């Protein structure tokens, strides 16, 4: 799969879930047991790199839900 | 897990077929040394297993400290394995050398893995005195003998684990090593894509629904209004809606008339698993 | 639906209690007209009307062009009804004019929404000659005799509707006005603001069951991590979790040991509603 | 009720949320047939102003999904 978009419940979903119909992509939620390992790009949105799959690849994050979202339509323009 | 042995110009003259009847599913082979050390068993190494049908790999003994002389090695690799077509290449980092030399061996990798999916080899104490997590957007090949697991830092996964450098087969000079070989290393250097399980739904009351299988499941959603190939997911469901309005790889419809009859039969669907 | 009397100084001295003996809920009286005419009944109709119990209000009979003169008339009728606190006030629109009075109209209104609700008051026709929609930041007290439902434009919905202007009680002098007064504005005149039904969730999964409970009740929902005040909630209805994560206002909670009985326990409540 | 958010199914309703967060108040599904009349500020998120309640106080809205998230977060900044 070309791109996957992990978001934690909560409000990050939200903002996931814009990056993913931007990349017209899949989501799925982190709590899910998922073997990333076939997947080129690894969006994770939200949080902080550790509470992530070692797949990671890419991490879009600011430190308020806000400004989560803030920078997932930054990433959103500048593609 | 399936098994993967790797030679050298110290094994001499080898038949693959004796290794192939052991149950390995290739060979890596040792192609070249530092700057000018070409190995003269490369050639007929990776032919005959190519040949065979069997996996390929060619490795790379690094001897470089500095960006520039990584550079020159990995042009140097390129040259020496050039009319073979590889399944992978590798950095093999074992050179006596000083701190971190990361930078050098992303040097070497930027050059060769334009042309090859490469992989790192190193041993567990190579990877704490010499590298940081730079290196990690490469698979590791762990090298780490008489452990029952391997262990290792910055890398959380192996793609190959090699767990002895004392193998041994009447008819090849030498020792050989034999390694653990993934089944998601085996998938990423034939191209082999598929997704397990997908579910689809569409704007709405479905939404919550598909979220409900999609734990169940262990999956990811995808919004059908998003253009996406579904040629690859072995099983697609959706949820809510009509076969019409889903991909024609749509294997799974649950529905019902209404947003809480389409949640009865996710929630029925979801116990009958 | 609930009706309510106006009268003004063409009534003269008038016996409230015949009116509430008739079922009427409070008494509109005319305050003032244009920039000087004072109603010498209004300060008596006022206090009656509150002393008994009874809904109050004012109206100003509008003599306005442009927005210096809607200034004047404004402050004049806050000086005929200073010294009474009636429920609301009303600007009552039939005067002569040319074109769109709209911002003169919203002059008289700045100035004595600060003070007191106000509600526009005209009928069907002088809305389509004379106004724009930037009125219908006030409520609507509708003048249209003869039908059976009232109809106009820019609002769509009237806080009143005068049906007669011909209505007669022996001993009181003249006609008298009638109309219905809905039960959304005897509430809000009244600072009354309970809302029916709440539906809470936690972040995750069970807010998907919260969505449907909310769609069967045709109500909102909201994050329990969001700061709010429940004190005004009847039915105060929580998806998931434990009573001790929610306000001590919550009335009913569906919750199972998962996500699936959770939402199974939703879809069981919405059956069973 | 002091403030409400409406939101249409769909990728609006992420950016009504996040609204509601910041006011710290409830959503609603627009399908959803409701008495708005004791509501003070009733805001709704994406789309055009007769979709919506006649109640409707304040419109949050841009041409695309992307531009009703940032106009949404533009809002809250300012407030």
């Amino acid at each position: 799969m070309e791109n996957l978009v992990v978001y934690n419940d909560g409000a990050d979903q939200r903002a996931a879930e814009y990056l993913a119909d931007r990349l017209a992509c899949p989501t799925i939620n982190n709590a899910r047991k998922f073997d990333y390992s076939n997947v080129k790009n690894v969006y994770a949105v939200g949080g902080n790199k550790e509470q992530y799959t070692s797949y990671l690849t890419t991490l879009i994050a600011g430190s308020t839900r806000y400004t989560t979202m803030q920078a997932v339509l930054d990433y959103i323009k500048n593609l | 897990m399936k098994k993967i042995a790797d030679i050298s110009n110290l094994n001499g003259n080898v038949d693959v077929k004796l290794l192939f009847n052991l149950g390995y599913i290739g060979i890596i082979a040792k192609a070249s040394e530092g700057g000018t050390f070409v190995d003269k068993y490369y050639k007929q190494n990776y032919t005959n297993t190519k040949a065979q049908g069997k996996i390929t790999g060619a490795y790379h003994f690094a001897n470089f400290s500095t960006i520039a002389k990584a550079q020159q090695e990995a042009n140097f690799f390129l040259n020496c394995i050039a009319g073979t077509t590889p399944d992978f290449v590798v950095l093999d980092l074992e050179q006596q050398c000083t701190g971190d030399i990361t930078d050098a061996c992303l040097a070497f990798l930027n050059i060769v893995a334009k042309k090859f999916k490469c992989v790192v080899y190193c041993n567990s104490s190579f990877i704490k005195e010499h590298l940081n997590s730079k290196i990690c957007a490469y698979p590791l090949w762990i090298a780490n003998y008489g452990v029952a697991t391997p262990a290792f830092t910055l890398w959380t996964k192996y793609a190959m684990w090699q767990f002895t450098e004392k193998g041994q087969v009447s008819g090849i000079s030498g020792y050989i090593d034999f390694s653990y070989i993934t089944d998601e290393f085996i998938k990423y250097i034939k191209g082999e894509d598929e997704v397990e399980n997908l579910v689809v739904y569409n704007d709405g009351a479905d939404q919550r629904a598909a979220e409900y299988l999609a734990d169940r499941l262990a999956c990811p959603t995808i919004n059908n209004a998003r253009k996406f190939d579904y040629s690859n997911v072995k099983n697609v469901y959706a949820v809510g809606g009509n076969k019409e309005q889903y991909t024609s790889y749509l294997t799974t419809l649950i529905a019902g008339s209404t947003r809480y009859t389409t949640m009865q039969a996710v929630l029925d669907y979801i116990k009958n698993l």
